[PDB]
């Protein structure tokens, strides 16, 4: 595994910079799109609206992320009810067969760009009920998953770390910069 | 007026431009047969929204039409207090508000203000 | 709980306190509107997973 | 004070038992609150008072925790100070794992020591119960302190022995400190 | 000269429009911080510097997000309803009194009554146009709100009007030069805030949205573009109605600075209440308006008809 | 000038109103026209006081009939009529063309606006609506207002008796 | 020094569980009486205006 740089070696490395695309763009047009691409990502990154799914006993720890101790809202994360206004879905709990068509539909109704987070073992791979006769073995069978948060339930910080991974994943989208090459 | 109409149009144009920007600035993806389906908590809907929706405050609904048209007759009061005969203005105004209260309390006591049960 | 002398339970039935509570929701909230039914659902004090074994 | 509609026996407390007085001194008191929003007034004082408290939020990730040495997190295969792996493929952990998240295949090593050629944990099936670390007779498998290992792919959540061994080296210092401060209870 | 005069009137409206549009963005942040502090939370603190650019950081998302074309909706109605919701919210500001003239508006008090009533259709049409069960319930939950507050609203305005002598809002300044009508009209101030909440559909009167009774009310079927304007139109209503409380009960010194310190405070009160009270029950409101408020308001017309008459004899 | 264009629109919206079938299509047409008629009336008067009142009165009636439309005629259909859109748009532009080339001193209504009044008219320097609404509350015409009051209250007794609330809600069975 | 989590020598103090109501400043007569006075003075100053 790639280990972190030592202090002395890191003592020379240049400051990272904010944009993951750097300021090394050859042309003006490319550079403007790169900077303009950051503006989109800065927007979507800032305000990520979950859907308030809350299926099973991960759902309780999905409340304590909104509790004052950790305060999801500090990061611009605001819970919402309608899937139209919701941007992210946190599938937290055991997605049984009876639910499975309902999650698919609710996910479909969510407008793009939509990212899915899988909370806990139940939604990751079927978890403790993996072999049950009425459990979908992981929600990735039904909807694409963008971040997997392990745990049972994941700690509140663990989910917070998951959300920040989604911000970083959002931060590095190349929606515009890849249109130029296309 | 004519000033207000012009700004009324100018605002409407401006607000209209806002979505006309949103409609283009919006990310565009192929629409799915399920993406545009209605939202009813993730399960297909049994009943169209265009079925007859029963009503229970119908009686109040009609009383609302009335009570407004007496708001047309109280509003002019102030404007004509300096200019009117005080007895006629005083007497008539009171027997205007007593009539309203008596009407209200009469129905309240008869239980019409309560919803259909 | 039933045991058959083995290392594993033979059968484990689990009473959910909310099971009875939700069965009665058919009548308790009858002739009430959504704001009341939403209130009743909370006061029934039903944590699902109990009801769904 | 008003009286109780139902007399109360011993060892029981009633919530709505006191009746309502009908003395003008009290009816006016109820009337005044019902008439000037008196009940809601104190409700507004309380909420405003909370503006003047330090909020309990933590500036994660710069500040975080607190936890305890017993915390159950990501797994890791420890090894002896010599460097030799502790696990001897006894397979108690596999047999006790409620989720059947562990798979082990063992073989007589070249030097002849009982050891594993395979040790896989399916982190999307584990429940972080901690029975594996209680059953291991040589403390080979432990649930390390780490709880920040979310991935972007399902496959990366299936740990094989090399991944588990790497954790047991990255996290070795902290695990050895938790075991020392906690083994006596266990 | 005269040709120049109306040019300035355009500038004022545009200046007032952009300033109100900007403020409702920052009001939404203020709502989240304050509501985040009444709750022991911290509120938005990371984005940009100390959270100040948060509302702009959200306006990006709601516009780079796709429109939703509901399958069973009359699309043209569904698509236009957001426009008129925002238009009616901004348009009602042209009557806000300025001593540096913007619009004369004799009978300005009435112009309030007309415009606020219109705000119900936009909710009403949006809910019905969406053609979803919840959306329709939201719309008809909003209409029933009007049936309640509408009549009592006019009467309570009439009481304030008797004090000043005319429907021109400017006169509120002259009569509130020594003191504030809050003292004379304390129960009405308390009642007026209550009706003001119904106007803007806020907790404890949040029925059009109806969060946790209806999934999202009449907004349940809106998305990036339409939903944003519905949102901004909502908070523009709060800002104006908060100001209208400041011109009636709190001095109406529009040219003084403190008037704007007051204006934000009443805006804080609207957030403050949202973090205190649970929502009323859909029927209890309509009973409240007709059983108590309407009877209450009529009672003081007599009190102020007598008081004005008595005062007229002396003066 | 806009008076003629108001004439064109009120005519245009009336032509289509004859052709509406869906109740809500009728309502939208009617609501738009209530705006124009309200606007137009205040042009030929000393004040817009009555336009405010008329607008406020009708909006009360607008909401109520939606409540009943949404309960009785909920399930009905629209049909865009290309004949209608062309016809209205055809005449509308045609009418708008005339208003530009019209002797619009001749088309203006002779009713005396407030400014149209002389400067000597001493009664025109009072409050905007003082005199006009005055004798609504003075002897002898005040009794007419009183007569309305019973008429309105007696009406309030008629609806409850016609309605017979206690025998149920209203549904389009 | 105890070798196990145990109550201290002499035990913990008593834990408050009962309900304590907040301070009451206003009664029916004082509230109704004050309002009339406040309104009356309000009319008094209003007249001068
Ligand atoms: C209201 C919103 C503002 C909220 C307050 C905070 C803003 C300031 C801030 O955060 O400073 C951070 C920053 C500290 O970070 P840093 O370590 O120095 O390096 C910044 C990045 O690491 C190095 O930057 P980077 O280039 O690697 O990545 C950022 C990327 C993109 O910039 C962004 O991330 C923002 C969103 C995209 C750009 C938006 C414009 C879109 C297209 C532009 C192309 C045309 O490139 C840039 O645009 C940065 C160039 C600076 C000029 C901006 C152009 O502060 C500064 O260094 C400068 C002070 C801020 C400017 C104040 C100017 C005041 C002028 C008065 C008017
Ligand atoms: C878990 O338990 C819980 C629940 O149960 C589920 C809850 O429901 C809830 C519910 C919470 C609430 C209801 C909180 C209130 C929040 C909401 C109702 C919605 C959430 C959204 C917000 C708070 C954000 C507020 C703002 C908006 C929605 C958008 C409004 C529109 C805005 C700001 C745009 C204003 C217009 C302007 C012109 C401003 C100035 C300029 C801009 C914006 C331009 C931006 C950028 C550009 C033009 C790019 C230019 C670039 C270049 C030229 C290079 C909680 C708290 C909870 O804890
Ligand atoms: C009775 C009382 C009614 C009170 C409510 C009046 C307004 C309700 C209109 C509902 C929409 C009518 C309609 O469907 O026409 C579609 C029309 C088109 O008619 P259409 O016939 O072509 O629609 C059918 C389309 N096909 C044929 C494909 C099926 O589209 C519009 O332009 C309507 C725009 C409505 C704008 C929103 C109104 C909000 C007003 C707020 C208050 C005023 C400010
Ligand atoms: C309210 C605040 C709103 C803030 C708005 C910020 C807007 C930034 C604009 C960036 C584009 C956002 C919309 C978008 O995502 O378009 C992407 C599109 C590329 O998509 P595409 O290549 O087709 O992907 C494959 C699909 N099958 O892109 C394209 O196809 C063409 C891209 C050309 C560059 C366009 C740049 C537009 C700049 C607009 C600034 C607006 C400022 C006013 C708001
Ligand atoms: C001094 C005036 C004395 C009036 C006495 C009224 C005492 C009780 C009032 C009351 O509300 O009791 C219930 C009674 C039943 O009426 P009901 O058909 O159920 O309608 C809903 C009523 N809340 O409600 C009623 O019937 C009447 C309620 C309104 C009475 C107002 C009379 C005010 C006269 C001044
Ligand atoms: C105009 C351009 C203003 C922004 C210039 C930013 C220059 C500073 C260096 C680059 C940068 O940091 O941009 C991102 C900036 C701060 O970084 P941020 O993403 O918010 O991370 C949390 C920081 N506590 O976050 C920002 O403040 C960027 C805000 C830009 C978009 C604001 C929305 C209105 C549209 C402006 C065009
Ligand atoms: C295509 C047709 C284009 C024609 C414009 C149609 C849109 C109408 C928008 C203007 C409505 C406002 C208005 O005209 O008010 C006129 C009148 C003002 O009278 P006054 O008290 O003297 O105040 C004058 C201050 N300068 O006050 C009134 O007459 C009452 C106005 C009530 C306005 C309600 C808001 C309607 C919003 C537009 C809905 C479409
Ligand atoms: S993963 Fe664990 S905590 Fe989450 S729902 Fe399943 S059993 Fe409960
Ligand atoms: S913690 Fe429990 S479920 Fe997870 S691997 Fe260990 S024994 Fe199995
Ligand atoms: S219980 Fe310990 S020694 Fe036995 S197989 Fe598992 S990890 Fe290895």
């Amino acid at each position: 595994q790639q280990t972190l740089p030592v202090a002395e070696v890191a003592q020379n490395l240049p400051k990272k910079g904010y944009s993951p695309f750097g300021t090394k763009q050859s042309s003006v047009a490319e550079w403007s799109l790169a900077r303009l691409d950051d503006l989109l990502n800065w927007g979507r990154k800032g305000s990520i609206w979950p859907l308030t799914f809350g299926l099973a006993c991960c759902a309780v720890e999905m409340m304590h992320i909104a509790a004052p101790r950790y305060d999801m809202d500090r990061y611009g994360v605001v819970f919402r009810a309608s899937p139209r206004q919701a941007d992210v879905i946190i599938v937290a709990g055991t997605l049984t067969n009876k639910m499975a068509p309902a999650l698919r539909k609710v996910y479909d109704q969510m407008p793009e760009p939509r990212w899915v987070i899988s909370m806990g073992s139940c939604a990751n791979g079927g978890g403790y009920y993996h072999y049950s006769y009425s459990v979908v073995r992981g929600c990735d069978r039904i909807i694409p998953v963008d971040i997997y948060v392990p745990g049972c339930p994941p700690t509140a910080e663990a989910l917070m770390y998951g959300v920040l991974q989604l911000q970083k994943k959002v931060k590095r989208m190349k929606t515009l910069q890849m249109w130029y090459r296309k | 007026m004519f000033s207000i109409i012009f700004i009324a149009l100018l605002i409407l144009l401006i607000t209209t431009i806002v979505m006309f920007l949103a409609s283009i600035l919006s990310k565009k993806a192929l629409i799915d047969r399920e993406k545009s389906s209605p939202f009813e908590c993730g399960f297909d809907p049994k009943s169209s929204s265009r079925l007859p929706f029963s009503l229970r405050f119908f009686l109040i609904t009609i009383i609302f039409l009335i009570f407004d048209v007496e708001i047309a007759l109280i509003l002019p009061m102030i404007i004509i207090m300096k200019y009117s005969n005080i007895m006629i203005w005083t007497i008539t105004s009171i027997i205007f508000i007593l009539i309203l209260l008596i009407g209200l309390y009469h129905e309240w006591n008869q239980g019409m203000l309560n919803w259909s049960n | 709980l039933i045991s058959d002398g083995s290392s594993r339970p033979y059968r484990c039935k689990i009473k959910a306190p909310g099971f009875a509570h939700l069965a009665a929701l058919e009548k308790i909230g009858k002739q009430h509107m959504l704001a009341d039914v939403v209130a009743i659902i909370g006061t029934l004090d039903v944590v699902f997973g109990e009801i769904d074994r | 004070e008003p009286k109780d509609i139902v007399e109360v026996p011993k060892g029981y407390v009633y919530v709505n038992n006191k009746e309502l007085s009908m003395e003008f001194a009290d009816i006016t008191d109820r009337a005044a609150s019902t008439m000037f929003f008196g009940e809601l007034l104190r409700g507004f004082a309380v909420t405003l008072a909370h503006i003047f408290k330090e909020p309990a939020t933590i500036n994660y990730p710069f500040e975080k925790g607190p936890l305890s040495p017993r915390f159950r997190g990501e797994h890791a295969l420890r090894r002896y100070p010599s460097g030799e792996e502790r696990c001897i493929a006894c397979k108690l952990c596999e047999a006790i794992c409620p989720a059947q998240a562990i798979t082990i295949e063992a073989e007589e090593r070249a030097d002849g020591s009982r050891r594993t050629t395979r040790y896989d944990i399916d982190m999307t099936k584990c429940i972080y119960c901690g029975f594996c670390q209680e059953a291991c007779p040589v403390d080979a498998i432990v649930e390390g302190p780490n709880f920040e290992f979310s991935t972007e792919t399902h496959e990366e959540l299936l740990y094989n022995k090399e991944k588990l061994l790497c954790n047991g080296d990255k996290w070795e210092s902290e695990i050895a400190s938790n075991l020392q401060a906690d083994h006596l209870y266990r | 000269m005269f040709y120049m005069e109306f040019i300035l009137s355009l500038i004022g409206s545009l200046l007032l429009i952009i300033c109100v549009l900007v403020s409702v963005a920052f009001l939404t942040l203020l709502e989240r911080k304050v509501l985040g502090y009444i709750q022991i939370r911290k509120g938005p603190n990371k984005v940009g510097l100390m959270g100040i650019p948060q509302p702009f950081c959200d306006a990006i998302k709601l516009f780079t997000k796709e429109q939703t074309y509901p399958l069973l909706s009359n699309y043209l109605s569904y698509y236009i309803s957001p426009i008129f919701s925002l238009f009616l919210s901004l348009f009602v500001w042209m009557c806000m009194p300025f001593f540096v003239k913007l619009y004369s508006f004799n009978l300005g008090g009435l112009f309030f009554l007309c415009c606020t009533s219109l705000g119900v259709y936009t909710v009403m049409v949006a809910g019905w146009s969406s053609n979803s069960n919840y959306a329709l319930l939201g719309g008809l939950r909003a209409v029933a709100q009007t049936i309640s507050y509408e009549v009592s609203l006019a009467l309570i305005l009439l009481s304030f009007i008797f004090l000043i002598g005319s429907y021109n809002m400017i006169y509120f300044f002259f009569y509130q030069v020594y003191m504030w009508f809050l003292i004379i009209l304390f129960p009405m101030a308390l009642v007026w805030v209550s009706i003001s909440l119904a106007e803007t559909n806020r907790t404890p009167f949040d029925f059009a949205e109806g969060e946790s009774e209806l999934v999202s009310g009449f907004n349940v079927e809106y998305s990036s573009g339409g939903f944003a304007l519905i949102f901004m139109a909502e908070y523009a209503s709060i800002l104006f109605m908060s100001m209208l409380f400041c011109v009636i009960f709190l001095g109406c010194d529009v040219f003084n600075l403190l008037f704007y310190m007051k204006l934000t405070f009443i805006s804080f009160v609207f957030i403050w209440v949202r973090g205190t009270l649970p929502r009323f029950r859909y029927d209890k409101l309509m009973y409240l308006a007709w059983k108590c408020f309407l009877s209450f308001s009529l009672n003081y017309l007599l009190f102020f008809i007598g008081f004005k008459i008595l005062l007229f004899s002396l003066l | 000038m806009i008076q003629l264009m108001l004439y064109s629109l009120i005519i245009t919206t009336s032509i289509i109103f004859l052709n509406m079938i869906h109740p809500l299509a009728l309502g939208l047409t009617l609501l738009i026209q209530t705006i124009f008629v309200c606007l137009l009336t205040g042009l030929m008067t000393k004040s817009f006081w009555y336009s405010y009142i008329l607008f406020l009165i009708f909006l009360g009636g607008m909401l109520v009939l939606f409540i009943y439309v949404t309960s009785l005629a909920s399930n009905e259909m629209f049909n865009l009529s290309m004949k209608l859109t062309l016809f209205s748009s055809l005449i509308l532009i045609f009418m708008l063309i005339l208003s530009f080339i019209m002797d619009k001193t001749s088309s203006s209504l002779f009713l005396m606006n407030n400014d149209m009044q002389s400067i000597i008219n001493m009664n025109s320097y009072f409050m905007e609506n003082s005199l006009s609404l005055n004798k609504l509350y003075n002897f002898p015409t005040n009794f007419i207002t009183i007569l309305l009051m019973n008429y309105l209250l007696i009406t309030l007794i008629v609806i409850v008796k016609i309605t017979k609330l206690f025998k149920g809600p209203i549904r389009m069975m | 020094p105890p070798k196990q989590d145990l109550p201290p020598p002499g035990g913990y103090k008593k834990i408050p569980f009962a309900r304590v109501p907040p301070k009451s400043y206003f009664t029916g007569f004082t509230t109704i009486g004050t309002y009339v006075v406040v309104t009356a003075v309000g009319l008094g100053i209003y007249y001068l205006t």
